[PDB]
């Protein structure tokens, strides 16, 4: 069974560097975690400035990472945010686009993502003729690149509505999740945060919710331990509010953890022990999980 | 007709002279942020000119958020990398300080903040 | 006689325990740290015998987290603790203060804290 | 009149990596001050190990900061805290002390610092019998490195009493400071905090008064925008609170600033400024205001 579980470097603040993203490889091989999702905000051509191209010194370095990937059996994944000034109708900006995962491809990457999470709602005047729906032009683009790809194993999508919060009327009255769980092609995989951005709990009737509207389980985007938001607070918690009954009801679970990196040991390592405990579909518990991470963490200190 | 391309706009010079306002002195606040502290202190001692004032705190209140955004959009990610966690954390107060004036005008920080508070 | 030399004491498994405790999670806190918060509120609302106790109890383990303090910054992994420092450092400082606060009842964060005072 | 202006990284924290350090250098000298005293809390062979030699990949790091501080035209001060677990009386200890700073001198380094800050009073028994009081252990063993560096032209001393709040009974009535004042020798520095660690001003009265008993004028290791002691604070007030007529009664001007590097524009901005405003005064010409629309308007540039 293929359950993605891992790291998700998606926060706003200073990126991760080299040696870091390489020891976090070491520590989600050691500890049976497969994936990495790229994601970093700082970088301005994987959001902001998508269009433009790597270069030498940063194509050799991107190489030189995914490099990394697979020589500790972890799985990267590129994702890429373009829908802040991407006119979707346009066939130069969809041509862009596959220009840019080429490249991608080029570095040894396989596995994509494409982003829509905080984006404008409102189309501009050329793609909304053309797309019947907002949903409808970022389904289209993405089955589009999905496809041109040669339907890779491991493609996600992040919805601009990505948590029960952020749907309109609600998640089962949702015409835009409605839209994208029928034109969405089952190869793809949709990206979810729960209830909420930071969810406390994700509840398992939550999830049975959004999967009847997407119809497939989704990947859990976990914001549980990020700290972008407060850089004044640090979580050094156990991953908590999600029951292993998840487990078979999800296709994976990928950390947006705090952004100073050696303060997420914990969090990674007690997601290891989660999935770890229910892996084929109480089990946990977080106040356990935390003692065990602490114990193999006091290794580190010396 | 289509969706126009990302600009954003520059860090001004009147952004810097109010970043140093709220992050001044160890005895002193700077002119500006010792200023909106005394006007958000006066409109909540007042429950009823009060959105004459409140109006132009919602500005200032702004001005910060807005400075927030071009600090974080600007070229030099090394200085606002460096600063981050001390401007985010402004301009978070202040957006909820705003909602707050708003609220009277229509009828976090961890646990280390919370021995704070409950002190003198 | 000669004077004794600086010898480290190493981070214990009960350091690391509680600073997990007093750097939980987003909507908790850690068992340690919401504890420490009880025995505080309670002590602050008297001035028996249980009193002498309770605050002997709770000094000592406001020492704990500057033992912790103490113990983290002398590790020999220097990356592990910068990732941290500001955090560990100032629950320490809060945390020194509150002590001495406990001592005397039985005889700071700049702008944005400034403004946090005065929300609800 | 030599005048020591610039920077002290001397702060509790993660410290300035190289390329940082190199960048500090050439800002010094575009602004025209000329000193960098070397005291990170971080390292720990220039503190609680100060006993310990620095290794090959150390001592390479070393050499090459040390370098950038000669290409920049800034004069690099190593400083050494040993009063932690030192022995004074035993000259193994004075003969360990001597191997380190050797092994500084080598990297290029000819600018020294013996520190006696944050250190415990109460000597053992051998430093007991062998010293009148911990003011002479001190004194002692400062003026004995001195002459075995040859003499040199910078060598800078901090008291265990280096602020008005720290001196028993008070600076004018200190045995300590008195014994610093009459024993230590002449071309040795003596740094000084002002009345309190983090002073609000430091009074030309308060200088006249530590001049006296210390029988010189100090060298002020400036903790105005130091961060720290609360690192939910960040400095970027102008330097503020000394008079321009502390010029003529100083050997110098050092600032601690925010552990965070790129904060430190305005301070090292409105110092400079403050400096040169009565460089070559003898013994108003400085407005913080002014000063800090300067530092803005020249750190600007550097965000696009």
């Amino acid at each position: 069974r293929r359950f993605l579980c891992g790291v998700v470097e998606g926060f706003y603040g200073r990126p991760w560097v080299m040696e870091q993203r390489k020891e976090l490889f070491r520590r989600l091989q050691k500890w049976e975690l497969n994936t990495y999702l790229y994601a970093p905000k700082d970088d301005y051509k994987h959001r902001m400035f998508w269009r433009e191209m790597y270069s030498v010194e940063e194509a050799e370095q991107l190489m030189t990472l995914i490099s990394a990937a697979r020589e500790y059996e972890i799985e990267f994944i590129y994702a890429i945010s373009p829908g802040l000034d991407i006119t979707f109708s346009n066939p130069k900006e969809v041509s862009t686009l596959k220009r840019k995962l080429d490249q991608v491809s080029q570095f040894g990457c396989r596995s994509f993502a494409l982003l829509f999470d905080d984006i404008d709602h409102n189309m501009c005047a050329a793609d909304k003729e053309v797309f019947s729906s907002f949903a409808h032009a970022q389904v289209s683009i993405t089955n589009e690149i999905y496809q041109y790809l040669g339907e890779p194993e491991t493609f996600l999508f992040c919805p601009t509505e990505y948590c029960g919060t952020f749907c309109y009327p609600n998640v089962s009255q949702s015409p835009y999740l409605r839209t994208v769980g029928e034109k969405l092609l089952p190869g793809i995989e949709v990206l979810w945060t729960g209830p909420k951005v930071v969810s406390k709990e994700i509840p398992v009737e939550s999830i049975e919710e959004v999967s009847k509207i997407i119809k497939r389980a989704p990947v859990i985007w976990d914001n549980i331990h990020a700290n972008d938001y407060d850089q004044k607070r640090l979580f050094l918690g156990p991953y908590k509010g999600r029951s292993t009954e998840l487990i078979p009801r999800l296709k994976g679970v990928l950390t947006n953890p705090n952004c100073e990196f050696e303060a997420n040991y914990v969090a990674i390592h007690t997601l290891a022990t989660w999935y770890k405990s229910n892996m084929n579909g109480v089990l946990y518990s977080p106040q356990m999980a935390l003692k065990l991470a602490l114990t193999e963490w006091l290794q580190e200190f010396g | 007709m289509e969706k126009p391309l990302y600009t954003a706009e520059p860090v001004t010079l009147e952004d810097l002279q109010l970043l140093a306002d709220l992050f001044y002195l160890p005895y002193e606040h700077g002119p500006k942020g010792a200023q909106m502290l005394r006007e958000f202190q006066w409109l909540r001692a007042n429950s009823s000119e009060w959105r004459s004032r409140a109006a132009k705190f919602e500005e200032m209140c702004g001005l910060v958020m807005g400075m927030f955004t071009r600090l974080s959009n600007c070229a030099n990610r090394t200085i606002l990398y460096d600063m981050y966690s001390y401007v985010w954390d402004i301009k978070s107060i202040m957006s909820m300080v705003k909602s707050f004036v708003q609220w009277l005008g229509c009828r976090r920080g961890g646990l280390a903040g919370e021995f704070q508070r409950l002190l003198p």
